[PDB]
């Protein structure tokens, strides 16, 4: 039963999160080939690990900007998450250590690309397309959840598709383990439940709502709610009333009616029934939650590839050298990373 | 149509975190 795996998967988790693995690597083993992506506080990139010749994405922090974005305890949560958890649709953390300006976080290379590329280029996916991804986004929250983890940023930008059409869950910037209710008002505008806007207090609902938006967004070609600035954003959030397309099925506007629910005594997922209430949709009927953990459903689609360290699913960024200073930079702040 | 609104809106990028 989803329980009893559950239960050993706890127990994995305890033990690494109680006993976080630090310091198993060093810069000048990898091999910078590529930028993949650049945010907030530092960038990805596509390596090359030199005496395997595995490639990997390296995502490099920068120390000073983390501390002036107050994203301190953000950052250890991440990387004593990533390095804690296992589980099919969530990035591998193999190497982390840090230097004198930088954190560093090497994980599994994807090489397929976002889920976000390759939905704005074709504009919407079709109803199977969307639901072979929501299933995996649906266990992987039920997983999380299980070990009182938050995951807080759902969208199509932090989604990777692998080499067989699955997904990657990337970026646990804002995770948090958390038994109780939280207050940090963080995600992504178009993603936050209107709980958050509010400044209630929250939990792991917020991220049954995300799926609300990203099931909606996928099937859609848009999310429910946009705008120019996030306050307009907020607005209609707080609102709440959603139009649906057209074509969407009966299945589809129900299931999400009851994801972008105001309601928490009513928002699916949060209910006593818990992700069982999803999981028995209509709309998933036809989804066997088994063969989809075990990766056995064709995916219907495979990103195209040309080789190994290829880099042509991911967009163009503007190289910027490495700079490691002279002098050690945050050391109190970062002792645990 | 809400998909032309949509491509002509200036958040159809890749969207940033936000926090507060
Ligand atoms: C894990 N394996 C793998 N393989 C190929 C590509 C990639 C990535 C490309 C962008 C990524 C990302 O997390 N970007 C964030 C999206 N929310 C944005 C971000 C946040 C912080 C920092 Cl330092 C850098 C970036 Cl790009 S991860 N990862």
């Amino acid at each position: 039963s989803v329980k009893e795996f559950l239960a050993k998967a706890k127990e994995d988790f305890l033990k690494k999160w109680e006993t976080p693995s630090q310091n198993t690597a060093q810069l000048d083993q990898f091999d910078r080939i590529k930028t993949l992506g650049t945010g907030s506080f530092g960038r990805v990139m596509l390596v090359k690990h030199k005496e395997s010749g595995n490639h990997y994405a390296m995502k490099i922090l920068d120390k000073q900007k983390v501390v002036k974005l107050k994203q301190i305890e953000h950052t250890l949560n991440e990387k004593r998450i990533l390095q804690a958890v296992n589980f099919p649709f969530l990035v591998k953390l193999e190497f982390s250590f840090k230097d004198n300006s930088n954190l560093y976080m090497v994980m599994e290379y994807v090489a397929g690309g976002e889920m976000f590329s390759h939905l704005r280029r074709i504009g919407r996916f079709s109803e199977p397309h969307a639901r072979f991804y929501a299933a995996q986004i649906v266990l992987t929250f039920e997983y999380l959840h299980s070990l009182d983890l938050i995951y807080r940023d759902l969208k199509p930008e932090n989604l990777l598709i692998d080499e067989q059409g699955y997904i990657q869950v990337t970026d646990f910037g804002f995770a948090k383990r958390v038994k109780g209710r939280t207050w940090t008002l963080c995600g992504t505008p178009e993603y936050l439940a209107p709980e958050i806007i509010l400044s209630k207090g929250y939990n792991k609902a917020v991220d049954w709502w995300a799926l609300g938006v990203l099931i909606y967004e996928m099937a859609a070609g848009y999310p429910p709610f946009f705008a120019d600035q996030p306050i307009q954003i907020y607005e209609k959030i707080v609102s709440g009333k959603v139009r649906f397309p057209s074509h969407f099925s009966s299945d589809l506007k129900d299931l999400l009616r009851n994801l972008l629910q105001v309601d928490l005594t009513k928002r699916f997922g949060n209910l006593k029934n818990g992700v069982n209430d999803i999981k028995n949709h209509k709309w998933f009927a036809t989804t066997d939650w088994i063969a989809i953990y075990q990766r056995k459903v064709e995916a219907p689609f495979i990103p195209k590839f040309k080789g190994p360290g290829d880099t042509s699913n991911f967009d163009d960024y503007e190289e910027e050298e490495i700079r490691v200073s002279i002098n050690e930079k945050c050391g109190k702040e970062f002792t645990e990373f | 149509t809400t998909y032309a609104d949509f491509i002509a809106s200036g958040r159809t990028g890749r969207r940033n975190a936000i926090h507060d």
